[PDB]
């Protein structure tokens, strides 16, 4: 439903690392891939960048 | 030949002394550099 439906969720954090990963701006870039991985190693001891 | 009429014209008047992807035209490339 994220992906491509029209869910939006706002994680409340309060502080958190963040990491960036600059693009070419004139070429096709889906962030997909790494919000996903993000979600996907979110765990109840860790949370990646 | 021009040349040589004008050669025998002088020779007779002589004397002598006496004794990857491109949105703007959309062609498709293959290096980032060859993009740029
Ligand atoms: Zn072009």
């Amino acid at each position: 439903w994220i992906k491509t439906g029209e869910l939006r969720i706002r994680i409340e954090m309060g502080a958190y690392p963040y990491m960036l990963h600059y693009y070419d701006p004139r070429q096709y870039a889906n962030a997909w891939n790494l919000t996903s991985a993000w979600l996907e190693e979110i765990t109840p001891t860790s949370i990646p960048s | 030949p021009m040349s040589t009429r004008i050669a025998e014209a002088t020779s007779a008047i002589v004397s002598k002394h006496p004794a990857y992807q491109c949105h703007v035209c959309s062609a498709v490339l293959f290096s980032p550099l060859d993009l740029d």
